[PDB]
């Protein structure tokens, strides 16, 4: 909430983009890894 | 002011970094219900 | 002119418009403003300042010198040489 | 207005923006009925 | 429907393809998590 | 009209799109074809 | 048929590329999908 | 004519694309020839 | 046949490379499928 | 802190991406490492 | 002084890094209390 | 013998390499391919 | 003749095509005692 | 404490993150290393 | 000994990388498969 | 001690960073071929 | 004197190897103590 | 001569490819003997 | 002489290269007693 002058030197060009992709990247990350390491997650899916 | 390299002023990039903070603080709100939801319907905290 | 081994014809070509053979139409003309199917409105129009949600304050200004937030000071000046922090020489010259 | 640095004006931006958010909301329709049917013809919920 | 001034500052020639190249990479990584974390999605497609 | 950033008018970015559709319905229609010879020729749904 | 004026602002050069590679990728992916989570395919190669 | 924006004419395109064409019909043509000779003798259909 | 003009729009510096290599990509995808899920292409290597 | 110069000869449009990408990048790699050689980390998730 | 190849005086470039810094030490404080927390509930230490 | 206009679209700085690259390529992957799906091929060096 | 987008003549073209198949032919020609001699020592067809 | 020249060279906008980086994915690569061939640093972790 | 003038068609600044780089990533995946195929070669460095 | 030339024509810019990079990919490379396929080298971390 | 190809002077780029000399010494230092606490704490020699 | 699109002569080219040749000589003449000493050395032939 | 498309003369070529020659020769030095370590400590040929 300081930063905000950080768009003076990063182009939003590459700042917005990485910005919403990376952490788009990071919520599939973080769902694979619950997806591999829980039962409960995959058991979800499988239903009945 | 001048136009930086990106080609911003400093007032511009101010009210561009506006709508990245109401935009990470809409993206927390409902990352918290989520955690909320997850909570109460998986044995995550049981 | 290319002859070709493969016979002929080898392409189609016609004269005043593109004609589709997965029948007409194959596009729909759009006259004025864009008239979505999802009904309306499509965008909030943004006449002053950002209208934000989640309160505010949602920037904090900068008015001089930053104020870190962690402390000072944050850096070591440099006046006429590289004062080392791992003792001389740290280079040697031709 | 001026030309910004992609060579839009904000007007045309903001008609840009309808075509988006329109595609977006054809997207969610779509996805919403086939989550209906994912729903009545597996065990996901059932 | 408040960032309609986005593509003033990103360029839709990375905008555009990054959005709908994303959104159907994030469809086949889920279809892919579906079908190797599920039996009925699997039993599927061998039928019968 | 004028070109815009890509080069095309917007009667030449029509003219294109044109066969980007026609192109996507002979796909489509492919397509069709090609689920209907898999559904005889597979258990699929048989 | 809504779209057609995207090529204003999706260059060609990308945009066509781009839309024929990945509609070719994903038949691609899904063809594996398939060929490796169903046992007739495998077994239509396989032959007898 | 104009030249376009990869540098061709129409009629230089057109000429290009028969080129394609009878590239991938001679492609083509001995694709199936192989896809004869792997019926011969692979069990694939036999 | 029709699609002569794609040409004026798709430099063949990029169309024409992609298109030979996509194509020699699919063709080598084709074959290891082939290779890992039959018997007799591997077994026409291992010979007797 | 003696390195302030660094902007003079490393260019912020690069510099800050990597940077704050990078840093992220170990972030993850180490909860992946952490997630799969530890039981706990991995029976916090599954709960129970 | 000069503009140096990035575009940044040595001045610019000193505030910049006062940011870096600044950005670091807060990132390395939340490290600390993350790390306690890990110390108090899970047995790595424990 | 058809194409010998092909490098007036086609850049030599691109096409030479990728041509004798991916002719390369194609070379290591069919020896994979075998000494993967052989025993003579890795008997061959195994020796005696 | 005209310089093309590459910078060549057709007849600079045609002559540097004439050293692409002409190498091609000396791949084919080494490539085909390479099929020989392990049709020779492999079991291949043997 | 030679090649101080080097950098009348080689461009510090790519020589010096590619330095910086280089030397951080090495130090994540030894430790991944002694992680996967070591039962202490794996059974540090586990605790206990 | 016939191609001397490709250099006037296929830049140094990228053939001669692409050269060296590329002859030095055939002999390490040449070693990688004598490694991994052979006893005698993995016996080599176990020694004893 | 001939090639002395060789950046008259090979960019330092990119030559001398395609050198020292890859001279320690390769030693990374033959540390982890050493590692994944000895005894002592993998027992030299654990200890005793 | 004259300015390099890359935009630096001899004495700028060797001014420019006494930052990243120290930074090497920085980080040797610092490597020196983390494996010597290694040598204290795990079996590695002991 | 004129100068070529990469900005060499014919002269310049062939002059550069004499180092092109003779430095896959000599990696030849090495890797004869390293063949040599795997083939004295290994079951490879033997 | 004239800048080659490098940028560099001859001699600023062939100065430049000397210390590739000694960055060898020295990282080859280093590399004879790494190894002999190994020899000696370690059952590679003992
Ligand atoms: C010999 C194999 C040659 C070939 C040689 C010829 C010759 C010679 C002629 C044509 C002609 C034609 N070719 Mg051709 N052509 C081939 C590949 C193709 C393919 C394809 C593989 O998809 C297509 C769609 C076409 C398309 C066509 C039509 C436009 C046209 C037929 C009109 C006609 O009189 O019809 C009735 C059809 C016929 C008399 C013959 C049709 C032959 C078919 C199309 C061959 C298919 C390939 C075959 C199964 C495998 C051949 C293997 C090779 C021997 C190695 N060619 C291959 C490369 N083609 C003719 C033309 O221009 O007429 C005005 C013509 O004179
Ligand atoms: C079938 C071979 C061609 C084809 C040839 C034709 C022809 C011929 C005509 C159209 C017509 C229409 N087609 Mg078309 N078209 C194809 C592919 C498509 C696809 C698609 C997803 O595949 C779509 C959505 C369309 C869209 C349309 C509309 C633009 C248009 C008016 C429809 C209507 O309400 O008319 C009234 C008509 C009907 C209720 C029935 C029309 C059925 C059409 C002929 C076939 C549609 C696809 C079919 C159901 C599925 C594939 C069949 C298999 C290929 C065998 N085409 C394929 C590539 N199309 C019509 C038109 O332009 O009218 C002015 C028309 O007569
Ligand atoms: C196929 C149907 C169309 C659709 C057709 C319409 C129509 C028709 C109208 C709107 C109107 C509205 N639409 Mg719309 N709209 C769709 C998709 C959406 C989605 C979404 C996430 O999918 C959203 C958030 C919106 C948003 C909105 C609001 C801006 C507005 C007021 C809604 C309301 O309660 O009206 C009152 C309630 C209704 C009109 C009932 C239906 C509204 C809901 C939101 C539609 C849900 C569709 C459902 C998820 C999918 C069904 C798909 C099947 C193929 C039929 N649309 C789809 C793509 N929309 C209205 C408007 O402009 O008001 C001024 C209006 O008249
Ligand atoms: C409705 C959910 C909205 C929201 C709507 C509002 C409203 C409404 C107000 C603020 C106000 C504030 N918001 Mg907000 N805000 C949200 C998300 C956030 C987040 C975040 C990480 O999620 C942050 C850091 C902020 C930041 C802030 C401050 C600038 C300010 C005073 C906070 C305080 O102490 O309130 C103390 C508590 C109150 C004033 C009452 C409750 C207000 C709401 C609930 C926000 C409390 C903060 C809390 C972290 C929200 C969690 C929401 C749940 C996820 C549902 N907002 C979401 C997107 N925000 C206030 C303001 O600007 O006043 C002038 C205000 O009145
Ligand atoms: C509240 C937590 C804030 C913080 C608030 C402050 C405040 C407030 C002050 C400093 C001051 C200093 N800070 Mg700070 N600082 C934090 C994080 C850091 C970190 C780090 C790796 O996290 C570092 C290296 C620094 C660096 C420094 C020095 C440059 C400076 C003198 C320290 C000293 O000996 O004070 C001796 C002590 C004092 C004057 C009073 C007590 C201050 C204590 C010692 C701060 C310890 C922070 C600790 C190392 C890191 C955070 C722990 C977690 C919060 C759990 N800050 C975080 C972001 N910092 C001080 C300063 O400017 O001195 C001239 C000062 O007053
Ligand atoms: C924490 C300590 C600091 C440090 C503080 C100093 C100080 C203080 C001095 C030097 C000086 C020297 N330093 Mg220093 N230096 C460090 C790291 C290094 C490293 C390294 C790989 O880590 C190297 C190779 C050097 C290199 C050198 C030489 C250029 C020079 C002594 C030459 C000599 O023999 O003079 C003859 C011998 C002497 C004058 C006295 C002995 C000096 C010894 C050899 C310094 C050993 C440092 C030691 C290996 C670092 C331990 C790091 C960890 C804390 C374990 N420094 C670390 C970061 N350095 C000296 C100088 O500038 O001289 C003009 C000096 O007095
Ligand atoms: C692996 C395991 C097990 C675990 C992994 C654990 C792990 C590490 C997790 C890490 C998680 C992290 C780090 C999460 C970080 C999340 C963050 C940071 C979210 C940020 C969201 C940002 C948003 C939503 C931005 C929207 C911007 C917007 C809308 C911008 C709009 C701009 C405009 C309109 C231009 C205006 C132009 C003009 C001013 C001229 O008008
Ligand atoms: C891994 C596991 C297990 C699980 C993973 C779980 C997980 C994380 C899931 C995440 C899911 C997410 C995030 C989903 C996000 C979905 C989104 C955002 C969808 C967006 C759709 C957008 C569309 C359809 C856009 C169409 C644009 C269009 C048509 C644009 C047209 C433009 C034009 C015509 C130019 C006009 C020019 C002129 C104005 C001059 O005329
Ligand atoms: C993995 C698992 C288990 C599951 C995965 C499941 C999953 C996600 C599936 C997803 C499937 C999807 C999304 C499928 C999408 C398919 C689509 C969209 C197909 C589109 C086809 C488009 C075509 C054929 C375009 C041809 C264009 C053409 C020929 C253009 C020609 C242009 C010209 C001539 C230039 C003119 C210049 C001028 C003269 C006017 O100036
Ligand atoms: C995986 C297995 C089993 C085995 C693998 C084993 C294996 C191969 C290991 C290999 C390890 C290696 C090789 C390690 C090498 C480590 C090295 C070399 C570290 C170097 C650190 C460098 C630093 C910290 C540089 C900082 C520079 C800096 C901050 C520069 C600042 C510049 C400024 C301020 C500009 C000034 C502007 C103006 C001049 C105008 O003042
Ligand atoms: C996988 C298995 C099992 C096995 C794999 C087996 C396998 C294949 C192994 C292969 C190994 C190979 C091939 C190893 C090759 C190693 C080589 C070649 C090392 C070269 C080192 C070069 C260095 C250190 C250069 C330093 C340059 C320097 C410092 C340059 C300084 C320049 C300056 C100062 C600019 C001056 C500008 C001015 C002022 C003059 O204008």
């Amino acid at each position: 909430m300081n930063q905000g002058r950080i768009w003076t030197v990063v182009k939003p060009t590459v700042g917005l983009p990485l910005l919403l992709g990376s952490v788009t990247v990071i919520a599939i990350l973080v769902h694979f890894a619950v997806l591999s390491n829980t039962t409960w997650f995959s058991k979800y899916w499988n239903g009945k | 002011n001048k136009v930086w390299p990106t080609g911003l002023t400093i007032a511009e990039s101010e009210e561009l970094h506006k709508h990245v903070i109401d935009g990470t603080r809409i993206f927390g709100a409902i990352a918290i219900v989520a955690h909320f939801l997850a909570y109460v319907y998986s044995p995550w905290l049981h | 002119e290319y002859k070709g081994h493969s016979g002929h014809p080898l392409i189609l070509k016609q004269e005043g418009e593109y004609k589709g053979y997965s029948g007409e139409p194959l596009i729909l003309k759009q006259e004025g403003e864009y008239k979505g199917y999802s009904g309306t409105p499509l965008i909030l129009e943004q006449k002053g300042e950002y209208q934000s949600f989640s309160g505010t304050p949602l920037i904090l200004k900068q008015e001089g010198e930053y104020r870190g937030f962690s402390g000072a000071p944050l850096i070591l000046k440099q006046d006429g040489e590289y004062k080392s922090f791992s003792g001389y020489p740290l280079l040697l010259n031709i």
